[PDB]
DNA sequence: TTATGTAATACGTCTGTAACTTGTTCTTATGTCTGTTATGTAGTTAATATAATTGAAGGATTTTAAGA
């Protein structure tokens, strides 16, 4: 609902078909939180 | 995708990896094309195309190029998103500290290298040089020289030693360090040491050390070689409507960096002075740190508009920073918002819904039904349908929202029942229509308030609001368990004049067959509401043990009694009925239907309630009107008597007779007698009338006034109300807090002059303004407790503890303040209860306690018990349901994945607004302190012994003389010293004294090894103890507050335990508001997660060292499997605050506050995050392991067990 | 939705099971064992529930049986 | 009875339509080369002159490192 770009739409294609199913993904915000405390020349990455 | 989010250092090689190119240029975009150029800020070379899959020349223009990289521009054709990816690099001409590990305390690089943060930063501001190769000289690394000094030892040596001046002097000291032998050299010192001070220097020193040793991390990577640059489209240049263009400040200061950097490459090509050289590297110093963190070296630099220009960690921390503003919270889509008006023909799941906003909400929804049922041939023809407003758009929209719940929001959000799910009713209009008895959940009144609306959309969503969110479910408050739907206002007024008795109404002495004709009664006008007659009932009884006994019988009632009688369910008595209904009897009456029926009789039963409280309210008629204030004739005789005698002590203080002080305070008590019996003349004229019987003679009745009705049955005013408005206002006090001497003599019916309406602007000003920072004060209370214990999950069922808490009513005088049978209500026993005075096990181990056993407790005379607590969990994680117990929402045990710590710390929070020796009983004495005791065994009267009519054992009679609510609980949560606390006995042994010091006093104890403890005592204490007496372990020394870890310390978990509840639970009770002991005991042991290490052992710690309490338990379990020497620990108290910031995950300790210390330990240490808690996925977008999420988050521990 | 959680214990997990026999109803071709009424598939999923035609084993069972098949 | 001659009827079939396909021929849109003008960059000027700068303001509490 906020911001999961690909989700988002993901999401209104199933409510136009009635499915009524999401597939979550990674919000924008936390890329964005990322990429300033990396500019912060500070390693932050996430493990498999 | 991933499991873990790791933090560390950036070495150079890294920062270089994640580069897609150099930023040479401190250019952004051209002055008339308006495109980036190459090799500066805004590249696209470096970042990525700005249309498309196009290029900057425009030869490569389609998706068949992707991939291609265009030999004329460079730019790879590709997505635009790539430009919020792509990351650039700075090749700084000299090296730069870093200022998060330079000057945030304490630093890094400082206790690093040993050397005193002055001393770096003299070296860093190009003052004096340090050495970094020694070489065959006396010099030592590290050692600063001087200019002329340098000199000298330059032409005395010459190249046979190095001395550098600036950041890559410190860069060279961090490369030469030998970090596993300096480890050991300070392992041996700590061997060899004994000054305190000078230990708690080499620990830190030595963790860091070995932090750094085993993260992999080098420290020379603390000092910047290569800068890195931010996505642009994170940093971007706009253009605004009229032609302006907008952009960040990070711009700005990139530009600085950029251009600096470039003048001193260009300096040392034009060969120049070392002055000027020196200047530069100053101000490329400078630049980056006012780029990475803007203020903290100095003045802050601000741009062309008079502001300081915002940095990277302005853009990661604070209340505006991306944790709190986009992270933990964001704006979302398919979301409404309206004022809200009173619906009272409402049921309790219902909600009114404007239509306007129900199209707009349900949009989608609408469209695929109009595609499904085919009169939409496509999506446009479908929204040109829905904006051209058609009929079958309407009947669509009733179709979707037919079954499908939307959620109600009200902001402040204090408790989880601002959150409520509905069903919507379409309405024409454009207000939100509310049902009434939710109104007190959402603390929500009919004067301009507004409500926010959010549609659920996935079938998990929706199922949550039916089940979990739905009004219906949550109608028992969880801080309490009682209803929260009770009625109010006109619904209790209603009740309550429908149900009141009148002497010699018409239609007195009629008998009717039932509730159905004492209705035809009242329709046809020939008794009235208020008419004593006898009515036949027919009534069932539910037991405890479901048996239904149905029986008939004739009551003397009143026609109104049996008229809501016929609205009530079977299974209740009828006494419940027949008496004068106030607030307190509506309540009590929901109560026991929710106790013997279950829910859905109860919302049945609410709801009809409430309809006919509305309609007898209505037929009531009642009014208010100056003739109602009826001021008693006594109130001016009262004032001349009291004027009388002031003018008597006046004259006797004119004579010296008593002194100021001692007039202004009888003056004082004089004008409140005064006031109270004004207010006792003006109640007692007011509560009563004369009528005229059936008989003829005169008899007393309870008036019929209607402020008195109001009042009398709860709807609306009080006591203090009433003597406002129809006897005296009282004193009032001067803003300072002093109260004036003469009151207000008049109330508000005769109306107040010009002074005494100022002295009362002086209270209404420190009122509101009181209010207004009180609020603010609770709020951040609530915070802190919510990410304190916002951890705490129930995660199994029985942990098998045989720990225990011992439950005992609250003493507090000659009076009890609250019962067992309150305190034991849903918590599992821990230890059998065996009944008193017998070996008989009245009540097993593993029991909840409901009502039924509460009574059977009540009736047995039982005093102590031992109950399961939160505390005393052995659950590595969170808790289990037994140590829990019932969960008040809901009436159970309590389930799997509750989050029971937001619960608690709701409940705290929420009622923070509201916030600002004689016996007496007939029973034995016996000595601890002083107790005395009932006849059933129950101890009645606890009394302090200072240091009697009766010794111990000896029975006493009946009257024997035997001889500030906010800042406490927040000081109290956050285990605070108080200011002169109470001097405790460290150690249990005889008492002695010792030499009298200049300053303050020492003193001695004698243990019973004989080894002497010293004591450090103020002059002005006065001491309890004598010499020669042995004193036990947790007595006092000296009178005063009680420091909480002193108790802790000294005493035991119990002991603090029991001090917070209760010192809380004072504040809370002194206001009049029940919050169960659960919540507190669940913040209490999220202050115990921590232990110092004091015994080493064999174990991977350190002494002194402050590490996790369940870390500790693991390892000292795994270590008793393998036979060797455990670690010996003491727990610590930590304040909320204090306990928040040192989680085990740094997501959440650096969303909660203090974001750079957090990150900055967290690089340095090399932490890891494991995202176990609410807040890591909440700001990751995960489920979170709690409710619904809980299973699926268990089968993810499963496979990675696997 | 009293006795729905009587049926299964715990409000979460029957969230969980009506959320898959609704989506079994919705985007599968799986039909109700009770009479529709006119009701969303949550709620018949619910109604399901409550009748005791539809658990968390009974919905394993079921998809085990397709699988095999 | 049997030749004869008309008539129904079924099958080839000659021709008229139409599909598939290529030539080629003309037209136009586009890519490229070249010439001219405006834009963008860079270097130089020689009475003498030689430690900013501008604000800004009734905060109230805690905790934690330096200095002695
Ligand atoms: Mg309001
Ligand atoms: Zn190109
Ligand atoms: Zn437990």
């Amino acid at each position: 609902k906020s911001d999961d770009v690909n989700g988002r739409t993901k999401m209104y294609k199933n409510i136009v078909d009635g499915n009524h199913a999401m597939e979550p993904g990674m919000p924008e915000s936390f890329n964005v939180l990322l990429k300033e405390i990396r500019s912060l020349g500070i390693n932050i990455e996430l493990e498999d | 995708e991933f499991d873990a989010i790791k933090i560390g250092l950036a070495s150079p090689d890294m920062i270089r990896s994640w580069s897609f190119g150099e930023v040479k240029k401190p250019e952004t975009i051209n002055y008339r094309t308006f495109k980036p150029e190459r090799d500066g800020l805004f590249c696209a070379r470096i970042f990525g195309p700005v249309k498309d899959y196009e290029c900057l020349c425009g030869k490569y223009k389609r998706l068949k190029h992707r991939g291609v990289i265009c030999e004329k521009c460079g730019v790879e054709v590709t997505q635009t998103k790539v430009r919020r990816d792509r990351m650039g690099h700075i090749e700084l001409a000299s090296p730069v500290a870093h200022i998060w590990f330079l000057k945030s305390l304490p630093s890094r690089i400082g206790l690093l290298m040993d050397m005193p943060l002055r001393d770096i930063e003299r070296v860093l501001y190009f003052e004096m040089y340090v050495v970094t190769e020694p070489g065959m000289t006396d010099l030592e690394r590290g050692q600063m020289l001087t200019e002329e000094e340098y000199l000298d030892r330059l032409e005395e040596w010459g190249d046979e030693f190095t001395a550098k001046m600036g950041a890559e002097a410190i860069k060279d000291l961090l490369a030469s360090m030998d970090l596993p032998a300096e480890a050991e050299q300070m392992r041996e010192e700590l061997d060899t040491t004994n000054s305190e001070t000078k230990r708690k220097k080499l620990t830190k020193r030595l963790k860091l050390v070995e932090a750094f040793v085993a993260s992999g991390n080098k420290p020379e990577w603390m000092i910047l070689t290569v800068l890195p640059v931010l996505p642009p489209d994170l940093r971007p240049l706009v253009p605004l409507d009229g032609g302006r263009f907008a952009t960040s400040d990070l711009n700005d200061l990139y530009r600085r960096v950029i251009n600096r950097n470039n003048r001193l490459k260009r300096l040392l090509e034009l060969a120049a002075p070392d002055i000027i050289v020196r200047n530069e590297k100053r101000m490329l110093q400078e630049s980056v740190d006012a780029l990475l963190d803007n203020g903290r070296r100095g003045r802050a630099i601000t741009g062309s508009n008079k502001r300081p220009l915002k940095s990277l960690a302005d853009m990661i921390k604070g209340k505006q920073g991306r944790f709190r503003q986009n992270l933990l919270g964001k704006r979302v889509d398919y979301s409404g918002r309206s004022v809200i008006t009173v619906g009272p023909y409402l049921r309790l799941h219902q909600c009114g819904l404007p239509k306007k906003m129900a199209l707009e909400l349900f949009k989608p929804f609408i469209y695929s039904k109009l595609e499904t049922r085919g009169l939409a041939t496509t999506i446009k023809a479908a929204k040109k349908m829905v904006e051209r407003e058609e009929a079958v758009v309407w009947d669509i929209l009733d179709e979707v929202i037919r079954e499908h719940p939307v959620l109600l929001n009200r902001a402040p959000t204090l408790h989880r029942l601002g959150i409520q799910a509905f069903e919507p009713v379409l309405i024409e209009g454009k207000a939100i229509q509310l049902h009434p008895l939710v109104c007190a959940a959402y603390n929500a009144d009919f004067d301009g308030d507004q409500m926010a609306v959010h549609v659920p959309l996935t079938l998990e969503a929706q199922l949550e609001a039916r089940t979990l969110m739905m009004s219906t479910n949550n109608i028992l408050s969880p801080a309490s368990g009682d209803p929260i739907i009770v009625p109010s206002q006109d619904v209790v007024l209603g009740l309550y004049y429908m149900t009141r008795e009148k002497i010699n109404a018409k239609g007195e002495g009629m008998y009717l067959t039932g509730p159905a004709e004492a209705e035809k009664a009242y329709r046809t006008k020939t008794a009235e509401l208020h008419a004593r007659v006898k009515v036949r009932i027919t009534e069932t009884i539910k037991h405890e043990n479901g048996k239904l006994t149905t029986e008939t019988k004739m009551i003397d009632t009143t026609v109104g009694r049996a008229m809501l009688w016929q609205i009530v369910p079977k299974g209740l008595p009828y006494s419940l009925v027949n008496q004068k209904l106030g607030k307190k009897q509506i309540s009590n009456l929901l109560n026991e239907a929710y106790r013997k029926l279950g829910l859905k009789d109860t919302v049945i039963f609410a709801d009809q309630i409430m309809y006919t409280g509305f309609a007898y309210a209505a037929l009531s008629g009642v009014s208010v009107g100056i003739d109602d204030m009826v001021v008693p004739a006594a109130k001016y005789t009262e004032i001349a008597e009291a004027e009388e005698e002031v003018r008597e002590i006046q004259e006797q203080f004119q004579s010296g007779l008593v002194t100021a002080g001692e007039r202004y305070n009888k003056v004082i008590d004089i004008w409140a007698s005064t006031n109270d019996r004004v207010a006792k003349a003006m109640m007692e004229n007011l509560s009563s009338e004369q009528v005229i019987n059936r008989q003829g003679e005169q008899e007393k009745q309870e008036s019929f006034n209607s402020i008195y009705m109001m009042a009398d049955s709860g709807a609306r005013g009080s006591a203090a109300q009433i003597r406002q408005l129809a006897g005296m206002r009282g004193l009032m006090a001067r803003p300072d807090g002093s109260i004036i001497e003469t009151p207000i003599t008049a109330n508000f019916k005769e109306g107040l002059n010009v002074l005494q309406y100022f002295i009362s602007t002086h209270g209404a000003r420190k009122g509101l303004a009181d209010t207004a920072l009180k609020t603010a004060n609770s709020g951040y209370l609530t915070r802190r407790l919510v990410d304190v214990a916002q951890d705490v999950v129930v995660t199994e069922h029985d942990c098998g503890t045989l720990e225990g808490v011992v439950m005992t009513p609250h003493i507090e005088g000659g009076d009890v303040k609250v019962a067992l049978t309150e305190l034991a209500l849903g918590r599992v026993v821990s230890e059998d209860i065996l009944k008193p005075g017998t070996d008989e096990v009245l009540i097993p181990r593993n029991t909840l306690l409901d009502e039924k056993w509460c009574k059977v407790i009540n009736d047995n005379s039982v005093d102590q018990i031992k109950v399961r607590s939160v505390v005393t969990c052995d659950s590595d994680f969170g808790c289990c349901a037994q140590c829990y117990g019932r969960d008040l929402a809901r009436g159970h045990l309590v389930n799997q994945g509750e989050a029971v710590g937001v619960i608690a710390a709701q409940s705290i929070g929420e009622p923070g607004t509201q916030l600002t020796i004689q016996a007496k009983n007939n029973g034995s004495v016996k000595l601890h302190e002083l107790t005395i005791i009932d006849e059933f065994g129950r101890t009645k009267e606890k009394h302090k012994l200072p240091y009697l009519s009766k010794a111990d054992g000896d029975a006493v009679a009946a009257g024997e003389t035997v001889a500030g609510g906010l800042p406490r609980v927040a000081d109290l949560f956050e285990a605070r010293k108080p200011k002169e606390p109470a001097i405790l006995a460290e150690h249990s042994g005889t008492v002695s004294f010792g030499k009298e010091t200049k300053g303050k006093r020492r003193l001695i104890i004698t243990r019973d090894s004989g080894d002497t403890y010293e004591e450090m005592i103020p002059k002005h204490r006065q001491l309890n103890v004598f010499e020669g007496e042995r004193i036990e372990r947790g007595d006092v020394i000296a009178d005063g507050p009680e420091s909480p870890h002193d108790i802790l310390r000294l005493r035991g978990i119990h002991a603090v335990t029991t001090y917070i509840a209760n010192e809380v639970q004072e504040v809370y009770r002194l206001q009049g508001v029940k919050i169960n002991d659960k919540h507190i005991e669940t913040i209490v042991r999220q202050m115990l997660r921590k232990c110092t290490i004091t015994f080493a052992g064999d174990s991977e710690f350190l002494p002194g060292e402050t590490v996790e309490y369940s870390q500790v338990k693991i390892a000292n379990r795994k270590l008793v499997e393998e036979g060797k020497e455990p670690a010996r620990f003491e727990r610590e108290l930590l304040g909320i605050t204090k306990a928040s910031l040192a989680t085990e995950s740094f997501i959440s300790a650096a969303s909660f506050q203090e974001t750079t210390r957090v990150l900055t330990e967290a690089a340095v240490s090399g932490k890891r995050d494991d995202l176990r808690g609410l807040k890591e996925n909440v700001i990751v977008g995960r489920l979170i392991p709690a409710g619904t999420g809980f299973a699926y988050h268990q089968d993810r521990q499963a496979k990675r067990a696997q | 939705v009293q006795d729905a959680v009587e049926k299964i214990g715990n409000r979460f997990d029957l969230v969980l099971v009506a959320a898959r026999r609704a989506r079994q109803m919705q985007s599968g071709g799986k039909d109700a064992l009770v009479p529709e009424e006119n009701d969303k598939p949550t709620v018949i999923a619910l109604r399901e529930i409550e009748e005791g035609l539809i658990t968390k084993d009974v919905l394993d069972a079921r998809e085990r049986q397709e699988q095999q098949e």
